[PDB]
């Protein structure tokens, strides 16, 4: 009989309902986002860091390090080789 | 697509104000027409019986 009032009801609840739940997950994570690279640490050094940084870094990602390792391995093996037989 | 939606709640409380206010208004404004209704049937009422 009179006029009720929907356009300003939106207070209670916030346009949407699936889309809902995904505002609080993705405007948080924007907050203590990195803007570009920010404290990359490629820089470090622990009497290993340096050989990390060289060879078992994502950039070369090669197979030399294992032969490297072998040939290590095997200059390592020689003396007790000799030592044994 | 949530944001381009949200843009449109900017400035409809500014108009509804006076859309609300004015509903009401004109509704409850016809208490004159009302009144000016059983004038208007006496009226007739007279102009018919001495047309009579």
């Amino acid at each position: 009989v009179s006029t009720l009032i929907p356009p300003k009801v939106v207070s209670s609840k916030n346009i949407g309902s699936a889309p809902n739940a995904k505002r609080i997950a993705n405007v948080v994570h924007f907050y203590k986002s990195l803007p570009q690279g920010p404290a990359p640490a490629i820089k470090a050094n622990t009497r290993l860091a340096r050989y990390k940084a060289k060879y078992f870094d994502g950039d070369n990602a090669s197979g030399k390090p294992l032969w490297h390792f072998a040939l290590g391995i095997i200059a390592f093996g020689y003396s007790m080789e000799y030592y044994f037989h | 697509d949530r944001i381009d939606s949200v843009s449109q709640l900017q400035n409809v409380a500014e108009t509804t104000k006076v859309l609300f206010d004015v509903s009401k208004e004109t509704v409850e404004l016809e208490s004159e027409a009302f009144e000016l209704k059983q004038k208007v049937e006496l009226a007739h009422e007279a102009k018919a019986v001495l047309d009579s």
